[PDB]
RNA sequence: CCGGGCACUCUAACGGGACUGCCCGCGAAAGCGGGAGGAAGGAGGGGACGACGUCUGGUCAGCAUGGCCCUUACGGCCUGGGCGACACACGUGCUACAAUGCCCACUACAAAGCGAUGCCACCCGGCAACGGGGAGCUAAUCGCAAAAAGGUGGGCCCAGUUCGGAUUGGGGUCUGCAACCCGACCCCAUGAAGCCGGAAUCGCUAGUAAUCGCGGAUCAGCCAUGCCGCGGUGAAUACG
């Protein structure tokens, strides 16, 4: 009834940083429903290649975010203190809400 | 109890749903003339029943989103011909050689920079 | 017939051949058509006299059209000139009134080309 | 541009209509990115050594 | 357009206000072309500026919802050569 | 035509709404 | 077209008389993209060729078409002198397409207003012989026939 | 919508997957034709990618920087003006000159993006722009959203027109300290040039060209028909 959001850029750590949450839940705690991408939102910037004037010959870059969800049904205690000190991400940023 | 095909042409998607009866086809909680009323092209979806003898065998419930009406029509021919090759995929036999069984890989070309369509460039001045 | 001063409408359609009275069309047509309660799909050609006297009597009498319009539109101008007013000036060189770059074509306003040497 | 234009972007009071984006890295007023507040060399320079978070280059 | 408005500059308006319940009347030079003209206005001597000097402008009751700029043109022109 | 901009046609292409475009679905 | 020999666009069948001709035929009163409007004027024009004539409209369009075909051609070629208009015979593929193209062009100098009833009479003179887009199969034919003296020069 | 399930569609990470590896033909080989594969081939279609170098190419106004140069100004602040000028000339464009078309009513089908200093459903006032109210969403969860063409149905009857909407008059809405110069938009009136464009000239080889809408950046607002992208329908033609 409680669920986490996951963030972040790198898909690398981002995916990384479901799996030992899901092992930390899984076998730490009651029944945790696997991890679920929601979809990748995608801001790009297109850009005059040089700095004075070429109209035609552009480059673009891309800041990639993506999502990722993962429900939790039920508390054990061990699984709200493992997932609270045990903490091991880096560029990710997580979520938990109550409701 | 049924059988089932899959099919897509440029962002538009088909599921499709065969279960014997009159010829009575269904999309999407509508009769097939009436969703696809006026458009000229729509019975070239079921070409692969007409060449598969099956006629007045199968009734159809179809689901399909994406795309556009025109292009949706060759994601349900794919759907049947994907579909039919179930009930005795010896009518593999003749189906491929017809090319009901092949996808498009045919989709909208990008854009490019510089130029306006991703082809189509823009004129040319030279004065 | 004939409605604000002369101006004859014919055949085609009413509330088409309403369009071709000067201070008139669209709307204000499809307006007193049925204000007046007449069928706007019928043809000037026929209708009866009733529906012609009712349908003139409105619009000469609501606005102002053709001669007087005119006038109005007229000496509205020659305010603007005359005021001094900016306006005014780009009414008096017969030059484009608003916004409106004119180092490009202004032809509509302007005339037609007058080329010159480089 | 100058300093004294570059001062007078951050001193953004008086009628809140005047104040226009600057890059933080330039000065430059023109195509400067709201997210970023970098201009669109800049933007190009530092997304080209890694120094701009997850921003990679797009190809498709 | 405005309409709730009617912006014109407190600057002038103070003083144009003035020489209506001051009794007197004579030539004042506002920059602000920004401003409406009227009511107290007509019949007020205003020198607007175009960019570079002071315009005398001459009021009167047509000159009523029109900008003080419009009667003090910017540019320099009499055609070509 | 897509400068009318009292038609649909017009109004869709500059984007706008009206008496002849009203907003309704 | 240089390394390769240009293999040609293939189209599908038509989906009530079944017939490539006919879509190939569509596809040339097709304006800008529009294939419904290619189609609903076309199948209208056949049913002009029905309540006004007996006859069956399939085979007016074949023979219609058979008859603006053209069998010369002159092509433009340079040489040891100046330009010149040499006699050549259309190749099969190209007979195609010229009638097809003749076909339209001509029917849409026709005066009726509507498109159908264009196509619809032009298709019918063009079979019975005396329609304007034979005219031009014809008058292709007659410049082959007047520079037959060049017809040496052929490849 | 509920239970229920996630099988499917999909969402997104990881692999798989065709390498001329296989069949006859040719050939000395590399390769090339041809066959059957297979969703796909002969580098599958598209990106990103641009050798030693050339143009004493472009940029001292992105920034950096040697040198020369001004030092109550060649620095600095502000109010206003100009960059928007108009006898004219050229480049890129947009809207058209209509009946495979215009208008009105109804009826459908996308993708990619953006938004809790914002996106604003829904209700009311307004012809309308818009204004009142006001629920949801840190957003596959609410909103932008109507996609448009198309479809059906009726209207127009070849007319400088129900074509085309430039110009101008009057009336208003909004952002903003402020819309005279210079804003965008709505309504009413006005309805111009234009009946496929001299010499000349451009783009495109397929999901391309034509044609139809949609989103974003910048951004108070906007002169965007621009630019970067997204899908809808969808030709013709390559003898050589
Ligand atoms: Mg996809
Ligand atoms: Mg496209
Ligand atoms: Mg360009
Ligand atoms: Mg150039
Ligand atoms: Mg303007
Ligand atoms: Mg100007
Ligand atoms: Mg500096
Ligand atoms: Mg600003
Ligand atoms: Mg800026
Ligand atoms: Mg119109
Ligand atoms: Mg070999
Ligand atoms: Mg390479
Ligand atoms: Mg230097
Ligand atoms: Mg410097
Ligand atoms: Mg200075
Ligand atoms: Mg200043
Ligand atoms: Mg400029
Ligand atoms: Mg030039
Ligand atoms: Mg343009
Ligand atoms: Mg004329
Ligand atoms: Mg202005
Ligand atoms: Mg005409
Ligand atoms: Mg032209
Ligand atoms: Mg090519
Ligand atoms: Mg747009
Ligand atoms: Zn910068």
């Amino acid at each position: 009834k409680i669920r986490i959001k996951l963030r972040g850029f790198d898909h690398k750590t981002l995916d990384a940083s479901a799996q030992k949450i899901v092992e930390a839940a899984r076998r730490s705690g009651a029944q945790v429903s696997g991890p679920i991408p929601l979809p990748t939102r995608v801001r790009r910037f297109t850009v005059i290649r040089g700095p004075f004037k070429h109209k035609d010959s552009r480059e673009h870059f891309e800041l990639r975010t993506h999502n990722r969800l993962v429900d939790i049904i039920n508390p054990n205690r061990k699984t709200i203190e493992q997932l609270m000190t045990l903490d091991l991400p880096t560029g990710v940023e997580i979520e938990i809400k109550t409701v | 109890e049924q059988y089932y095909g899959t099919g897509r042409r440029k962002e538009a998607v088909a599921r499709v749903f065969l279960r014997p009866g009159n010829g009575k086809v269904t999309v999407n909680g509508q009769d097939f003339n009436e969703y696809f009323q006026g458009l000229v092209r729509a019975v070239a979806a079921l070409e692969p029943l007409r060449a598969v003898d099956a006629l007045g065998h199968f009734d159809a419930y179809i689901t399909v989103r994406g795309g556009g009406k025109s292009g949706q029509i060759d994601a349900i021919k794919l759907g049947i011909a994907r579909a039919l090759v179930q009930y005795n995929p010896d009518y593999r036999a003749k189906l491929k050689p017809l090319g009901f069984l092949t996808r498009d890989a045919r989709v909208v070309e990008r854009k490019k920079y510089g130029k306006h369509k991703a082809r189509r460039a823009p004129q040319y001045s030279k004065r | 017939a004939r409605i604000a001063g002369v101006e004859i409408p014919r055949n085609k359609r009413v509330d088409v051949a309403l369009t071709y009275i000067y201070g008139i069309g669209k709307a204000r047509a499809k307006e007193a058509l049925e204000k007046t309660g007449i069928n706007p799909a019928t043809r000037v050609k026929d209708l009866t006299e009733a529906e012609v006297v009712r349908l003139r009597e409105y619009v000469e009498n609501t606005w102002k059209l053709e001669g007087e319009l005119r006038a109005e539109v007229a000496a509205n101008i020659k305010r603007l000139m005359d005021i001094g007013c900016y306006r005014g000036l780009r009414h008096r060189r017969g030059l484009p009134v608003r916004g409106q770059r004119t180092r490009t074509n202004a032809r509509t306003r302007k005339g037609p080309r007058k080329t010159v040497a480089a | 541009a100058r300093k004294a234009l570059i001062e007078k972007a951050k001193r953004t009071p008086k009628f809140k209509v005047r104040a226009y984006t600057r890059c933080v890295r330039c000065g430059r007023a023109r195509s400067v990115y709201r997210f970023f507040g970098l201009c669109r060399i800049c933007l190009r320079e530092l997304a080209h050594k890694g120094q701009l978070p997850g921003v990679r280059k797009a190809s498709w | 357009s405005l309409k709730k408005g009617v912006f014109v500059d407190d600057h002038l308006l103070e003083k144009v206000l003035e020489l209506n319940a001051k009794g007197e009347k004579r030539l004042i030079k506002t920059w602000s072309r920004r401003s409406t003209i009227v009511p107290e206005m007509v019949g007020h001597t205003i020198a607007v500026y175009n960019g570079k000097q002071h315009v005398p402008v001459y009021i009167t009751e047509n000159m009523v919802g029109h900008k003080l700029g419009e009667f003090a043109p910017t540019r320099t022109y009499r055609g070509h050569g | 035509g897509k400068g009318d901009r009292r038609t649909r046609r017009g109004k869709i292409w500059r984007g706008t709404y009206g008496k002849y475009r009203p907003r309704k679905k | 077209a240089r390394r390769r020999r240009a293999e040609v666009r293939q189209l599908q069948p038509d989906l009530v008389y079944g017939d490539v001709l006919v879509t190939a035929f569509i596809n040339k009163i097709m304006r800008d993209g529009k294939k419904n409007l290619a189609a609903r004027i076309f199948y209208d024009a056949c049913k002009i060729i029905q309540e006004k004539t007996g006859q069956e409209p399939l085979k007016v369009f074949k023979q219609a078409v058979e008859n603006v075909k053209p069998r010369m051609e002159v092509r433009s070629r340079r040489v040891g002198g100046a330009n010149y208009q040499v006699p050549m015979e259309v190749s099969p593929r190209r007979q195609q397409s010229l009638a097809l193209r003749w076909l339209v062009q001509a029917a849409n100098q026709r005066p009726e207003r509507r498109a159908a009833v264009r196509i619809a009479h032009e298709l019918m003179d063009a079979a019975e012989g005396k329609g304007g887009a034979v005219k031009k199969k014809e008058d292709v034919e007659r410049m082959a026939e007047a520079n037959r003296a060049y017809a040496h020069y052929r490849w």
